[PDB]
RNA sequence: UAAAGUUGCUGCAGUUAAAAAGCUCGUAGUUGGAUCUCUCUCGGCCGAAGCGUUUACUUUGAAAAAAUUAGAGUGUUCAAAGCAGGCCCGAGCCGCCUGGAUACCGCAGCUAGGAAUAAUGGAAUAGGACCGCGGUUCUAUUUUGUUG
RNA sequence: ACGGGGAAUCAGGGUUCGAUUCCGGAGAGGGAGCCUGAGAAACGGCUACCACAUCCAAGGAAGGCAGCAGGCGCGCAAAUU
């Protein structure tokens, strides 16, 4: 090609979002924003196809235009806007609030939460770098800048930002015992306690988690993300706990859910 | 089989089971080290020296008595061949067949043998170099030959 | 002397030794602060470059250039460029349809610092990736280890 | 030359089945050897065999019970996982209720059903049935 | 024998493409002279034009004159005896008409008593031999 | 494409049906006889650091586009398909429940155990290991409450 | 001979195909050189040469369907201006 590419094929979109082969060639290519392309939900699909407010495209604009949803506090008219990880979605009009988490099987799920816990998020800090006139500077995974942090918060750590004014109110270092969620790669989704972390210098680190129900398994470090310090998190989880279950046993409960109805 | 003939002989020596030195014999192993010491001094190969020591003072094997073989002894001392003795009879004998050759041009028969015996001359140089036992720029070279033994 | 051999004056760029001092200090000696790093992933310096006066900007320790990427291993071949060497490097080649493997063999162009001296054809030699130094060189010798033939 | 011993002591111990023989010399001896005759001794098919100890590479002396019908050698040595065993089951053995390929594993040396049990590959000698 | 050594697969796939070589099939199929020579030029089938009508004599012990075309291809020019099959059917072909002819089932291999030919006619003057003979379809004219 | 075990790695033939060089030497290639049953220190038993003489092999783990293939669920009236759907209504006029799994993905490159098989390695002119003891030269930090 | 994801046939091995809706590459009759722009050596942009080719009052002016239809030719071989 000569330059960027503006359009996104419906088969090659991410199989995330769940869409179908006979709707369309086209799927809604993400703007740019915080999130990357792969790794985002644009407000389409989860205005349309999550929550099933909108038949088509064009309800969603006329939705959008009526300024009524808020993406971390603040108004968003953009259809195709990429909304990611650990993102506070509002709606003042039904009073609903969201936030986007990953489920066991690595999709976002609709979660609704308090709107007293709709004032804040949680962020990965990326860099940490020294600026003009000696001023540090804090760059989180979802593109915020923050200049004067706290001196103990290095790579790695977690903080709680508050979306009104978007400061840090407190944070949570990266050591073992703490809880996390993985990201990206074959466990996305799972939570569970950091056991260790193997360092591989020149290369990428691994990091092992273990579930509430003692399954262990090992990411890369870039996959981690720090929920809650200890065994309690700083957020609320969706349905299932983070504990990924196997088709013998989600064969036997749905089996058993089915013979308790009726 | 042979490495340049089609024969297939099976004859060579069988060693007994028992490693222990015999009661009768009253050599220690410092006798005997002189002994093959003075023998060398004389100008004797190690075979020779073994062959000797067989048939006229009851030593059956040296390594037996001794712990050591007879080149070891040999090296060990300083009373070594700079070439080992194989590769040096191997380069007498071209040499002798080179030299019959010259006075004979028809004898084909000499030439034929001549090649079997320089190729097992590059054989036992190439073994002995990559031994070390010999330098890496150690080469045989038919006018060289008779200057070399 | 011996180092400056080009139409250029050789010099080590962040060094500067045009700094004036008194007269006692000069009666001393003219030694020179060497430049050297360290290069990471556990490799040590050799004495060579830090006791050495060679100027050499491609050198892993004593030059501008940095250490990323695939470290690999390979047995020297030819010495014939100027600080650079060709090395050989041997594997097998697997085969499905016969269940078997074929030996292959490639040959990479890398960069001799100064540093290494001593070191002959078939020696093993690990290598490390940097920024392309010229047309066909891509590796800088890191380490060097003598043949199993070493008295 | 003699480049294989395993395949020799095999075809010595095939051969002498074949004739109806009560007993049979092998030689040269070796540890394979002795590995690959306990493996075939555990399931019966030989019975108990006698190492003669002379100071070089030793003999073996092995009782034959006549119910040997087949012992043979795989060569080259083939890398086999867990997962081609099946075919090489199919392809050499007579039938599933009997035969026994031999591997030599991490482990030590054992036949195939040994190596599904402890989960690991290896490398096939040879197979007997 | 054969070499059943571990590295010994460059030594077996070489030597079995040059042994390919020797197979009859693939041979023709992988050199290019064949498809050189074949007047069809890889085509199922072809257009040409009627020069005239000849009469092929059966080889023995058979005893019988088959009715068949020389033709003149459109594509390359170059000249087809191609049969006609049926019990009277060379009355439907005219001088510098246009046939569309096929091959006889043999690939290239002459089929029968009839020496030499390969080729044999489907359609004259864009009509099939077969509606013709079954009285379908009459010539155009 | 199978039939073709008539291209034969699995798995073909070479006395007479097509076939082994007139004979020998020899480089490359291929192949190759037996044998050998974690560690001090520094820090909070574990942590750091050296590991392994190294590989090959095997078993794990991570990263690995969808679509297709395999495969779980689902009465498109069946099926090829699709990713949909189900439940009570006194009507929920805040409708409720649920799916959109999983397996495979060669070679090469990463990761952690195994130590049989197969390569390779050490001490022979002992300028070889281990525990110590004297002699000399060259530079850095700290302590003499600070500063020369 | 555009490359792969793949397709046909297949006991176990394997043989053949992949222009073609997805991911990369290249091209706009053949070469070459550029302006603008964040991004082009762009051709539903420009400037020349080479080959074709349209209108003309003979002084000049204007070209690029391997985009959708459609037409000629080519062929055994493929749809509505
Ligand atoms: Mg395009
Ligand atoms: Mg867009
Ligand atoms: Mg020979
Ligand atoms: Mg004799
Ligand atoms: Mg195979
Ligand atoms: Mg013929
Ligand atoms: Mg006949
Ligand atoms: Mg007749
Ligand atoms: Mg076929
Ligand atoms: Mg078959
Ligand atoms: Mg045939
Ligand atoms: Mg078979
Ligand atoms: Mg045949
Ligand atoms: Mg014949
Ligand atoms: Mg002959
Ligand atoms: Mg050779
Ligand atoms: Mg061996
Ligand atoms: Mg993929
Ligand atoms: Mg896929
Ligand atoms: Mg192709
Ligand atoms: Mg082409
Ligand atoms: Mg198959
Ligand atoms: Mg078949
Ligand atoms: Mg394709
Ligand atoms: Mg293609
Ligand atoms: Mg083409
Ligand atoms: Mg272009
Ligand atoms: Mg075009
Ligand atoms: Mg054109
Ligand atoms: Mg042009
Ligand atoms: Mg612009
Ligand atoms: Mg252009
Ligand atoms: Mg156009
Ligand atoms: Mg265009
Ligand atoms: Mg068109
Ligand atoms: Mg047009
Ligand atoms: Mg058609
Ligand atoms: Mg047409």
């Amino acid at each position: 090609a000569r330059g960027p590419k503006k359009h996104l094929k419906r088969v090659a979109a991410p199989k995330h979002w769940m869409l179908d082969k006979l709707t369309g060639v086209f799927a809604p290519r993400p703007s740019t924003g915080p999130h990357k392309l792969r790794e985002c939900l644009p407000l389409i699909i989860f205005l349309r196809n999550r929550l099933k407010y909108a038949l088509t495209g064009d309800e969603v604009k006329k939705i959008c235009m009526q300024r009524f949803i808020k993406i971390d506090g603040k108004v968003r008219t953009d259809i195709t806007y990429p909304a990611g990880f650990m993102d506070v979605i509002s709606i003042d009009k039904t009073g609903e609030n969201f936030r986007l988490i990953y489920d066991t099987k690595g999709r976002f799920a609709v979660h609704r939460i308090t709107p007293e816990e709709a004032k804040y998020k949680l962020c990965k800090v990326r860099k940490i770098f020294v600026g003009t006139k000696g001023i540090p500077h804090l760059v989180t995974h979802d593109a915020r800048t923050i200049r004067y942090p706290d001196p103990l918060i290095k790579v790695n750590d977690t903080i709680q930002i508050d979306l009104e004014t978007g400061k840090i109110t407190d944070f949570i270092k990266f050591d073992t015992g703490n809880l996390c969620m993985v990201t990206g790669g074959a466990n996305l989704g799972r939570i569970g306690v950091i056991t260790n972390r193997e360092r591989h210098p020149g290369s990428f680190d691994v990091v092992h988690v273990k579930d509430a129900n003692g399954n262990s398994f090992a990411t890369r470090l870039s996959n981690i993300f720090v929920i809650g310090k200890g065994n309690k998190p700083w957020i609320s989880l969706p349905r299932g706990k983070g504990i990924r279950l196997t088709i013998a046993e989600e064969r036997d409960k749905r089996l058993a859910a089915k013979q308790s109805s009726g | 089989g042979r490495m340049h003939a089609p024969g297939k002989g099976l004859s060579q020596s069988a060693l007994p089971y028992r490693r222990s030195v015999p009661t009768w014999l009253k050599l220690t192993s410092d006798d005997v080290k002189e002994q093959i010491y003075k023998l060398a001094k004389k100008g004797l190969t190690p075979s020779q020296i073994g062959v000797i020591l067989r048939d006229s003072h009851g030593v059956a094997q040296v390594r037996f008595v001794t712990g050591n073989k007879i080149l070891r002894i040999l090296k060990s001392k300083g009373l070594a061949p700079d070439l080992p003795e194989d590769l040096y009879h191997l380069i007498k004998k071209a040499v002798a067949v080179r030299k019959h050759l010259e006075r004979n041009r028809k004898d084909k028969d000499a030439k034929f043998r001549l090649i079997l015996i320089e190729s097992r001359i590059h054989r036992l140089a190439r073994y002995y170099k990559t031994k070390r036992v010999l330098p890496p720029n150690w080469k045989y070279e038919s006018s060289t030959a008779s200057a070399l033994v | 002397a011996d180092i400056q051999t080009e139409r250029a004056y050789q010099k080590q760029p962040t060094i500067f030794q045009n700094k004036k001092r008194v007269l006692l200090g000069e009666t001393g000696k003219e030694k020179l602060p060497r430049y050297y790093k360290n290069i990471g992933l556990g490799f040590k310096t050799p004495k060579e470059a830090i006791e050495g006066t060679y100027i050499d900007k491609k050198c892993p320790f004593t030059g501008n250039v940095s250490i990323r990427g695939r470290i690999l291993s390979g047995v020297v071949t030819k010495m014939k460029m100027q600080r650079t060497i060709v090395i050989r490097r041997d594997y097998l080649h697997y085969i499905r349809k016969y269940n078997r493997f074929e030996k292959r063999h490639k040959n990479m162009s890398v960069h001799l610092s100064p540093c290494f001296r001593d070191v002959q054809i078939g020696d093993i030699v690990t290598v490390g990736e940097c920024r392309p130094l010229s047309k066909t060189v891509r590796f800088n010798v890191l380490k060097v280890t003598k043949a199993a033939g070493t008295k | 030359v003699r480049m294989n011993v395993l395949a020799d002591a095999l075809k010595s111990i095939n051969n002498a089945e074949k004739r109806g023989k009560r007993q049979v010399l092998i030689r040269p001896c070796s540890k394979v050897i002795v590995r690959f005759l306990t493996v075939m001794m555990k399931h019966g098919y030989i019975g108990e065999f006698e190492i003669i100890d002379d100071h070089r590479a030793g003999k073996i002396v092995v009782n034959l019970t006549g119910r040997l019908n087949k012992c043979g050698v795989i060569s080259p040595r083939f890398d086999v996982q867990l997962k081609d065993l099946e075919k090489w089951q199919n392809n050499l053995l007579p039938s599933r209720q009997f035969g026994f390929i031999v591997l030599t594993t991490s482990a030590g040396i054992m036949d195939h059903e040994e190596a599904r049990r402890k989960h690991t590959g290896g490398k096939i000698l040879g197979f007997f049935f | 024998g054969k070499c059943r050594g571990l590295r010994t697969a460059r030594k077996l796939r070489s030597h079995r493409r040059d042994q390919k070589w020797h197979d009859k099939q693939y041979k023709k199929a992988h050199l290019g002279t064949a498809l050189k020579a074949n007047p069809f030029g890889g085509a199922s089938h072809a257009k040409g034009i009627v020069l005239e009508k000849v009469g092929v004599e059966a080889k023995q012990p058979n005893s019988a004159i088959r009715k068949c075309v020389r033709v003149q291809l459109i594509k390359n020019g170059k000249k087809i005896t191609a049969f006609v099959p049926n019990d009277g059917c060379l009355n439907f072909i005219e001088e510098n008409d246009e046939v569309l002819v096929a091959g006889f089932g043999r690939k290239g291999h002459a089929v029968g008593d009839i020496p030499g030919v390969r080729f044999k006619v489907v359609k004259v003057a864009n009509v099939s031999l077969l509606a013709l003979y079954k009285g379908k379809k009459e010539r155009p004219r």
